[PDB]
């Protein structure tokens, strides 16, 4: 389950088009949005955000979680 | 990378359970030893609860929160570090089947933990017994709990005198409905700060009322004690000043030296003349003091003490009343040496001291520790901190609670009795709190070797009929009353243990997601 | 390289009990336990069972599942035999034994993980069982007077149709209660002769119509047509019937007696021989008052001709299984010979006619208010043949449930729909903390194991377990200023398909469980749970 191996159009990088990237745009924005879906509202709950050094912090603020959220895909 | 859904709830339970499981056998005087193999090839066989987990590095963030919880818990109470970690870890362990297998929402459990915390603190106050904090014989038998099984057991009577005389100076006992009650606030950290002096005997350890300074007097021959001292505190050092211009002093010709030196001797004399105008017997400068300023104040009949910290001058101002002044020309007439008994240059162990001590208590004392070596001083130090920590818990509330699993089991019985009228979905996570209360007397039995099922069943049935004061003996392991063998811990140990456990339980249940990366 | 130790028998896989083999045995039941959790209740689920012969079967009843499943593991095999214990002695409550005995072992894992000995676990349930059976005798609320009235039979049959066929509960109740009252006599103070056999109610079905057009006959219905030219009997009372095992033909010998043909001259004598002998035998049968002859064997051509002149209905029943139950209505006996219809072997029938059922003509056998019949027939009609067959299985289980209403204490009743299990939770935990010793651990967990019944009905109904269950626990917990406890014994588990703030009462719909069903289910569930806890290890050999 992936999208690769164009096998044509010689280029210095990969190319994904069609319904392939349309599914990747949905899967990327879904995992990013699922982060703050449990923190929405006053009844929402917080979470721990771990850095690369191994430290972490916990906050229920959605603006802080999204600022510390690492999104790999450009769609997210 | 990312852990979401119920998987993070599993990792939060596994992390807190693994940290607790290590020290579950570290509770009690009979606690079993732990072998920790270091990555460098060494090993640590000590059973100390805090010394083990400190050398253990953990990965999961909830495991690090349990380590930081014990660090904050150690600042409140000096002992019972393993008691809080077991209780905080077992509550999440008992709520684990309800959170997953029973599919109970975490907010429902967290809301039930807030009601279980209030009910638990009320039961502790019911089973607790009053104690007289003004009785000297009663306070010594209390502090003795943090004394025995240590090298200070022989001097214990003097160890209590160092702890009691220290808390009595800092304590402020007041109450009313007007300005409020301080609840007997005592700060051991800042005001009670110990000073370790090498040499002498442990019996020679005294509680000094005042401040102590190790810096000596700038002159070898000086007055050893002052009848009526006049203290002068100031910031700006005493030295030849510099102009506001680019002026530089370079002297080549031999007859031009006395021209600048006469100006240097004159300007320093004017700075010392401003001090001597009030005829002080003592001079204390925050910064350094030039040799010329030392001579002018030498013939002026006053002692000079160079280089005193600003934080020291604030404590010097309380034992004296000297007003802090910045510029030497700004010295106020409000600067006085009143309420200062003597100034002592006394040397103990080839080390010059300074004693500003007076006959009154300015809310802060100074502990003078003596011994046979530095290793003995470090032993008395940490043992006095544990002696003052138990003394602090007794002075911050006049109540004692039975130990050895008596209070832990008594609460579990009262929580189960109240749970009968608590009907509704919050009853299920509530009963898990009482089951976690039984874990503390369970580890004491497992460390003892007796049958855990038979004893806990007879121990819980003992509270349901007999008095709540019947606990478990540490040395034996058989059900006994705490009246015969007391083991009376202060309630503050039980207070903070239950409060921080529910807060830690609500902390881990409040995090349903784990995300890594910046 | 790695040697082996602990298995001295032969090449095998050795499983030591120190690995929690008793827990793995319960885990194997948990796979089957979850199967029964979707069965019990009117909101339960149906399972598709593909037979080894390539037949599709869809049914709610779990006893059919366990019959089609081939079991090896003992802890599950004992539950299959325990299911047969509930299936043979009663026609209802099979899901109660499988779910309860499975939960008793589930809550035992908390005691096993605690370190409590298996023998001490068994001793706890045995003491709690005697505490339960003492309460089950006091949980009895009402009892039937055995008046056998239709309305009184509806109170028993209504909860039985539930958990099997839903939505037809009120429709099938009027059809079953009418057939029971026909074969169920009204008598008292006689316990010597058993009554209401399972064979007393026959169920037939035909395509077309619906359950509203279904009817109940007071006697047995035959599919075969009236071969003779006489379609039906007269309106005269007490028609005599004759059942003959020997076929209808010229008189023969009981041993062999095969007719052989040689020359055409004998065939002319064989024809005239069958003419005079049959006319002589059938005339004497009509002279004795017998207007109907039931032939278990074939009927000759000349036999039909003479019986039609005498006005005797010819009825053939080649099936011997139908003739066995046929003797329970009129009382006739089959005759191996022919020509001697002894009046002691002759029966009595009020009405024999031919009715059109579903478009096909059938000859019935019935009566009106005389010579009481021990066999009845339920004629079912429906559009879907598959669903109509499942209704037959639900009615047959309802007939065996009425069998529990006989002498062995079947009149007493307990509140159903999860009402009884909740009260037993508070009563047993009251005995748990009261009884000193280590038994309090297993006794209290024994009451917690009853929480599966209300939770199962709530999970199958789609209701929130976090709402109905805690409201149901507070429903039975009240403070009454007096000795007699009141307010509500009637709070059950709710069957709603259209919601309902709170829960309802048992008194509204009169849905209850029988004492003979509940008391027998507890004994079987405990002995099944005791057997599993008694096995700490297994031993097998090479086949």
């Amino acid at each position: 389950f992936n999208n690769s191996r164009s096998d044509t159009l010689f280029l210095g990088g990969e190319k994904i088009s069609g319904d392939d990237i349309r599914n990747q745009n949905v899967l990327a924005t879904m995992a990013v949005a699922n982060v703050v879906k449990s923190s929405l509202g006053p009844v929402g709950l917080d979470k721990m955000l771990v850095d690369d050094i191994g430290d972490f912090t916990v906050t229920n603020d959605g603006a802080t979680i999204l600022s510390l959220l690492d999104v790999q895909h450009p769609a997210g | 990378e990312r852990t979401t859904g119920r998987q993070a709830q599993i990792s939060n339970i596994t992390a807190a359970k693994a940290v607790a499981d290590v020290i579950r056998t570290c509770l009690g005087p009979k606690a079993m030893l732990k072998m920790l193999l270091d990555p460098m090839g060494g090993l640590v066989l000590t059973n100390d609860g805090h010394a083990i987990l400190r050398e253990i590095d953990v990965a999961h963030p909830a495991a690090k929160s349990m380590l930081e919880l014990s660090r904050t818990q150690d600042e409140e109470v000096g002992d019972g570090t393993t008691t809080v970690i077991i209780l905080a870890g077992e509550i999440l362990a008992q709520c684990a089947p309800y959170l997953i297998e029973k599919n109970i929402h975490p907010v429902i459990i967290i809301q039930a933990l807030k009601k279980a915390l209030t009910d638990a603190l009320e039961v502790i106050k019911q089973v607790s017994k009053p104690v007289d904090v003004e009785n000297d014989a009663a306070m010594k038998k209390l502090i003795q709990a943090s004394i025995g099984t240590k090298y200070v057991i022989h001097w214990s009577e003097k160890m209590c005198e160092l702890a009691l005389d220290a808390v009595k100076t800092v304590r402020k006992d007041l109450g009313q409905t007007v300005e409020g009650e301080p609840n007997f606030e005592i700060d051991i950290k800042r005001y009670v700060r110990v000073e370790k002096i090498p040499g002498g005997d442990v019996l020679d350890s005294r509680v000094l009322k005042g401040v102590l300074l190790n810096k000596d007097v700038v002159h070898p021959k000086m007055s050893r004690h002052i009848e009526n001292p006049r203290v002068v505190l100031l910031d700006c050092p005493l030295e030849y000043k510099k102009g506001e211009s680019q002026t530089n002093i370079e002297i080549e010709k031999e007859e031009d030296w006395n021209r600048i030196l006469q100006i240097e001797e004159e300007q320093v004399q004017l700075m010392c003349e401003q001090i001597l105008a009030v005829r002080p017997t003592l001079v204390i400068t925050e910064k350094g003091v030039s040799d010329l300023a030392q001579h002018y104040l030498l013939k002026g009949g006053c002692s000079v003490l160079r280089r005193v910290k600003k934080s020291d001058n604030n404590r010097i101002a309380r034992v004296t009343g000297a007003t802090i002044v910045n510029r030497v020309e700004d010295l106020k007439e409000s600067d006085v040496g009143t309420n200062c008994g003597l100034f002592k240059v006394e040397m103990i162990g080839d080390e010059y001291f300074s004693f500003l001590d007076n006959c009154k208590e300015p809310k802060a004392c100074t502990i003078m520790l003596r011994g046979g070596s530095k290793d003995i001083l470090n032993e008395i130090d940490r043992n006095l901190q544990d002696a003052m920590a138990v003394a602090r818990n007794v002075m911050l509330s006049p109540s004692l609670s039975p130990g050895g699993g008596a209070t832990e089991m008594a609460v579990s019985v009262k929580l189960a009795e109240k749970a009968k009228q608590l009907e509704g979905i919050q009853q299920w996570p509530y009963q898990a709190v009482a089951d976690a209360m039984e874990c503390i007397p369970r580890t004491l039995i497992q460390n003892a070797g007796g049958d855990p099922i038979r004893l806990l069943s007879q121990l819980r049935a003992k509270h349901a009929q007999g008095n709540f004061t019947t606990g478990i003996d540490g040395d034996k392991g058989k059900i006994v009353d705490m009246v015969s063998y007391g083991i009376w811990e202060p309630e503050v140990i039980k207070q903070q243990s239950v409060k921080t456990a529910i807060e830690s339980a609500c902390l881990l249940l409040r995090v349903d997601d784990i995300v890594s990366g910046v | 390289q790695n040697p082996n130790a602990g298995l001295f028998k032969q090449g095998y896989n050795s499983y030591s009990n120190a690995d929690g083999q008793i827990i793995k045995s319960i885990a194997a039941i948990r796979e089957l336990h979850q199967m029964c959790l979707t069965s019990m209740g009117p909101c339960g689920r149906n399972k598709i069972i593909v037979n080894h012969l390539g037949k599709i079967i869809i049914t709610n009843d779990a006893a059919t599942m366990l019959r089609e499943l081939d079991i090896v593991h003992p802890a599950v095999k004992v539950l299959v035999m325990a299911t047969e214990q509930q299936k043979i002695d009663m026609g209802d409550g099979t899901n109660l034994v499988m779910i309860l005995a499975g939960e008793l072992l589930n809550v035992s894992e908390k005691l096993i993980s605690m370190g409590l000995s298996a023998v001490e676990i068994i001793q706890g349930y045995n003491m709690a069982r005697k505490f339960t059976l003492k309460e089950l005798d006091e949980m009895v609320v009402g009892e039937i007077t055995d008046k056998n009235d239709k309305n009184e039979l509806l109170k028993m049959i209504k909860p039985v149709i539930s958990s099997k066929k839903y939505g037809s509960e009120d429709i099938l109740s009027e059809l079953v209660s009418e057939a029971v009252s026909h074969v169920l006599p009204v008598a008292q103070q006689a316990g010597e002769i058993p009554y209401f056999n399972v064979d007393s109610i026959r169920v037939v079905k035909i395509m077309g119509g619906s359950l509203s057009n279904s009817t109940v006959i007071k006697g047995m219905v035959f599919n075969r047509e009236p071969e003779g030219h006489v379609k039906s009997l007269s309106e005269d009372k007490k028609h005599k019937v004759a059942v003959f095992t020997c076929p209808l033909d010229i008189a023969n010998t009981e041993t062999k007696g095969t007719v052989l043909l040689h020359n055409a001259q004998e065939m002319l004598d064989f024809s005239k021989g069958e003419e005079k002998q049959i006319d002589a035998m059938m005339k004497e049968i009509a002279d004795m008052g017998v207007e109907c002859i039931v032939a278990g064997a074939g009927v000759g051509e000349l036999a039909l001709h003479y019986l039609n002149r005498y006005g005797i209905l010819v009825l053939k029943v080649p099936s011997k299984f139908e003739l066995r139950r046929l003797c329970r209505v009129c009382g006739a006996t089959p005759l191996p010979r022919l020509g001697a219809p002894t009046p002691e072997e002759l029966g009595l029938v009020e009405t024999v006619k031919t009715m059109e059922i579903g478009g096909d003509r059938v000859t019935v056998f019935k009566q009106e208010q005389g010579e009481i019949s021990r066999t009845s027939t339920i004629i079912l009609r429906g559009a879907t043949q598959n669903n109509l067959d499942d209704i037959e299985r639900a009615i047959d289980d309802g007939v065996a449930a009425v069998k529990g209403l006989m002498k062995p204490s079947g009149g007493k009743l307990l509140p159903g729909a999860g009402a009884t299990e909740i009260e037993l939770i508070s009563r047993i935990t009251k005995y748990g903390e009261r009884t000193p010793g280590l038994l309090q651990l297993a006794i209290k967990q024994f009451a917690v194991a009853f929480e599966v019944v209300p939770r199962t009905l709530a999970e199958t109904a789609g209701l929130d377990v976090n709402e109905v269950l805690p409201n149901l626990y507070a429903a039975h917990n009240v403070t009454e200023p007096g000795a007699v406890k009141t307010d509500h014994l009637y709070k059950g588990v709710d069957i709603d398909g259209e919601s309902d703030e709170g829960v309802k009462d048992i008194r509204e719909e009169n849905i209850y469980d029988m004492l003979a069903t509940k008391k027998f289910a507890i004994n079987v569930a405990t002995e099944a749970a005791t057997t599993v806890l008694s096995i700490d290890q297994i031993i097998m050999a090479k086949k």
